[PDB]
């Protein structure tokens, strides 16, 4: 069944001063849709708009999933632990002017738990590198217990080996606990490796549908106003796609 | 934690007997007449339970206000209210009012401040602190008019004094007036001890998770700019305080403000008693609290700096 | 065009000071009124002071890189105001005031530079505590019909009292302090670059910093000596400065001194127009200032 | 002499690299290859002079220009104020610059084509121009050896292109030495004869050619690194590819 879709939505994007218009697609529940841009495209834009922080110029967003957040980096001048970060995320399951419960522990714990990472429960935030401290946002995130998650750059400023564990992780959420998961990115290789939906923003322009049929060679050279080819490998007999760009250097 | 919190509330007594030690007609061994009882009843335990919750007070004021603003270096002074209250009380000051007419007109002033900051922010962050610096700019310059237009021989010596806010004339009539807003809103900040964590949020994280942001930083500010005018109208303007005590407080219990905000009460009552009851002994004369939470903040503020 | 602009502010500066002339007592057309020599002394005071305040005010937001910053962060301003403070507590004479405010607003300086750019901030913020809790004692332990009526007007800039003596004081330190700024003018530029860079560059960061740290509280810890605290200014009229000719020091700075020099002669007139109580300037640039200020921020 | 800078049993920490030796020759173009925090920033700051080193020594035989990744100001300088701080070691402290110092600064904006930009406001231009005129400051400081800090790291890939020519461009043309942080492997085999891996454990250095392979970068980046030649009508060159196992 659905779980987000956007219809005939048109917004503006103040930094780059650029209006997008008629911009349609549609999530069902187990999609993984990558928004694929460059450094200030819209998705901030976008993704505000998803969230409902306000109102589009036109069309209508409707979400039918409960919906969690992510953004790249949590920062603040107080001390606050791993657990302190995730039980946040209990937030709507607390009133007002209430304490959480045992049982909002409980979630958190587990959230922890699911990522491997209980050991981390009483460990100062900042004081964890930038996988463990993406990975911890994910649980909060987790721990509200949201059926559609929203990723913003979760693995631009990862190490290679944890860019890894979070793009295994987000396959896992969407395939084993049915969410549905949204995450920008800049990089194609992550697209076709964990993505089944794409969205590509380029200057007022976009294009939405099935990865296989709008990551091409044609459209990332568009994208990217770089020449950019697909190529065809195997590694140890299996078969994999990856796309390379063209510097004029490597000519 | 608990073990913490049983023993801040162990020195918070300790110091408040201990005071009773202090001054004409005190104490000297009784480890707990005529005179003495009605020393206590009437003069020495009104003081030292107005210092308690005047201390509490500022420094949970300035812990909320630090979690609003998501930095350790704010006081509950940066929303321009205590600029509004005090030229409120000058005001009263000035045209002679009564002991009531300079509460009413410091809490006036005091919220109308408020009130201004929230119109002024309908018409960011960073922008309240721009439009309470403004407020407070415009409130000092007021009160320093008034101080210039008034007569030098016994208009000008009050208000002078009293913008330096002391226990010295603190009573059961006081106490009471300003125990009720403290109780209230001490209450409600405390119920909302958890939330206050949400206020580190994000824009977007924070609509994700349903904090309606807007609305709990204004019932925030408004109760901790409510301490503080009900606190400037019984003791005038003291400072220095609200800085330092939530970050020992930090060094006590953490950052969670679910247990943050009851440590920093703790922290800061006993800490007032202890400035205020230095206030007496130092010398034979009352020197305004307000000179000596600066002489002993300051440098104070600069040790915990120090030890980063 | 740079120059066009300068002459326009400069032509301006003086259209200022002779509507100056056409208000007071003994005013003129819009012999016997020669009071021509209490009131040039004090529209040459206001001039110096403006522009004397504003220029602290912008090289303080160079070497802090913050727009928000003002010749009274570093703490000059308290000390100096309890040097002024100690001073007439025990009844000093003029020169003895002048001694002792620049003496305090000196030393405040080199307690800041012992005790050690954030950091710089929080030393200030100490020490400009500690010096107000000294006046607010002082003040309290004087008596109440001489001393404190005095130490609390003094407090408070004003202009009222200005004469040649204190105007040529003042006028030694500023248009030495001023001349020396206006030759760093391009290297002020180089105080907004970052570490790596600086040294690249062979940029001496830390003498540089000092230096106009120096030059810029000398100028306050003089001004406040003749005229006591004035604020408000050296925090507005940068920014003006820089709608008008842009951020280069090299020519922000002298812009900023016109700026700033016509600015304080304007609200002078202000206050001897709006009543002949001598309300201190110090209440006018706040009043006119800090809503000044909002419309700023709320931007062009 | 041929030598632009070599360094000998390097060794250095903040609190707590150790034996790294190397050496460039003029006209070379070095890239410290590595994930941040793992050592390549401090090395920079070493090579710069800002940090004395704890143990082993760097020895540099050209004058050195800087480019740092950002530059951040609350003020809003011009593209022209900017390029002119690069002139800082022709100016006395207490001097003003001169004609010959507007000359040069706008000589290497030509050189880059971007002088129509002049008089814009710094802030006011894409990361790609803003990095491009950080390097037009070092060039217009006229230093041989130009170190840059990340250069393409926070630039869309078209910029990075024109980032990468020109960076070869200087050590090709203008008799420069480069010396530029990364984390992408295949921008080194782009424009670098020379590699330095750097790990938070080990380093290697060496021609770019015999250091830039599957087995390095494996070990280096902690996952496995897939190598292969890439062909684009005619023209042939090695590639690299993370083998995340969501791509398998």
């Amino acid at each position: 069944n659905k779980a987000l879709s956007v219809e005939n939505l048109g917004f503006y994007y103040q930094a780059e001063n650029f209006l997008f218009q008629q911009l349609n697609f549609d999530l069902n529940k187990g999609d993984i849709l990558a928004v694929l841009g460059q450094n200030g495209c819209g998705k901030s834009t976008l993704l505000d708009l998803l969230l409902g922080i306000h109102r589009p110029i036109q069309g209508k967003i409707e979400v039918y999933q409960s919906i969690g957040f992510v953004p790249q980096f949590f920062s603040s001048p107080f001390a606050y632990s791993v657990l302190d970060i995730v039980l946040m995320g209990r937030s709507t399951h607390i009133n007002t002017f209430a304490k959480p419960k045992s049982h909002d522990y409980q979630v958190a714990m587990q959230a922890l738990d699911y990522l491997n990472l209980t050991h981390l429960a009483k460990r100062e935030f900042t004081s964890l590198s930038g996988g463990q401290r993406q990975l911890i946002l994910i649980a909060r995130a987790i721990a509200s217990e949201c059926k559609l998650i929203l990723l913003d750059e979760p693995t631009s400023a990862l190490d290679l080996a944890n860019q890894d564990i979070v793009l295994s992780l987000l396959i896992d959420l969407a395939q084993s606990q049915n969410m549905t998961v949204v995450f920008t990115t800049h990089q194609p290789n992550q697209v076709v490796a964990i993505a089944n939906k794409t969205l590509l923003l380029n200057k007022q322009n976009f294009k939405f549908g099935e990865t296989r049929n709008i990551l091409t060679s044609e459209n990332l050279t568009a994208l990217f106003h770089l020449p950019m080819f697909e190529q065809q490998a195997q590694y140890k007999e299996s078969f994999f796609t990856h796309f390379v760009p063209l510097y004029k250097t490597l000519l | 934690y608990p073990k913490i919190l049983f023993g801040l509330t162990l020195l918070l007594v300790i110091t408040a007997v201990i005071s009773l030690g202090i001054g004409r007609y005190s104490l000297s061994v009784p480890q707990i007449d005529p005179v003495q009882q009605q020393v206590i009843f009437q003069v020495r335990l009104p003081r030292i339970l107005t210092a308690l919750c005047v201390g509490a007070g500022l420094a949970l004021s300035g812990v909320v206000l630090q979690g609003i603003f998501r930095n350790p270096l704010v006081n509950p002074h940066i929303i321009g209210v205590t600029s509004g209250s005090a030229f409120g009380g000058t005001l009263a000051i000035f045209f002679g009012f009564s002991l009531y007419g300079l509460f009413t007109s410091t809490i006036l002033f005091g919220f109308g401040t408020l009130a201004l900051v929230f119109l002024f922010s309908f018409k960011s962050l960073l922008m309240l602190i721009l439009i309470g610096m403004i407020l407070s700019g415009l409130f000092s310059a007021l009160v320093s008019l008034l101080q210039y237009i008034s007569d030098t021989e016994e208009k000008l010596p009050s208000i002078v004094f009293w913008l330096m806010g002391s226990f010295a004339t603190s009573n059961w009539e006081k106490l009471l007036f300003f125990f009720v807003p403290f109780l209230l809103c001490s209450s409600i900040l405390l119920s909302l001890s958890w939330r206050l964590n949400l206020l580190s949020l994000d824009e977007k994280e924070a609509k994700a998770l349903g904090v309606k942001m807007a609305p709990l930083r204004w019932l925030v500010i408004f109760l901790s700019g409510s301490l503080v005018a009900c606190q400037v109208a019984i003791s005038g303007s003291i400072g220095w305080v609200g800085l330092i005590i939530p970050h020992l407080s930090r060094m006590l219990v953490g950052a969670n403000h679910q247990s943050l905000l009851p440590c920093t009460m703790l922290v800061g009552a006993t800490y007032m008693l202890l400035v205020d009851n230095v206030a007496r002994s130092l010398s034979d004369a009352e020197i305004p609290i307000s000179i000596l939470t600066a002489l002993i903040g300051a440098p104070l503020f600069g040790v915990l700096v120090y030890k980063l």
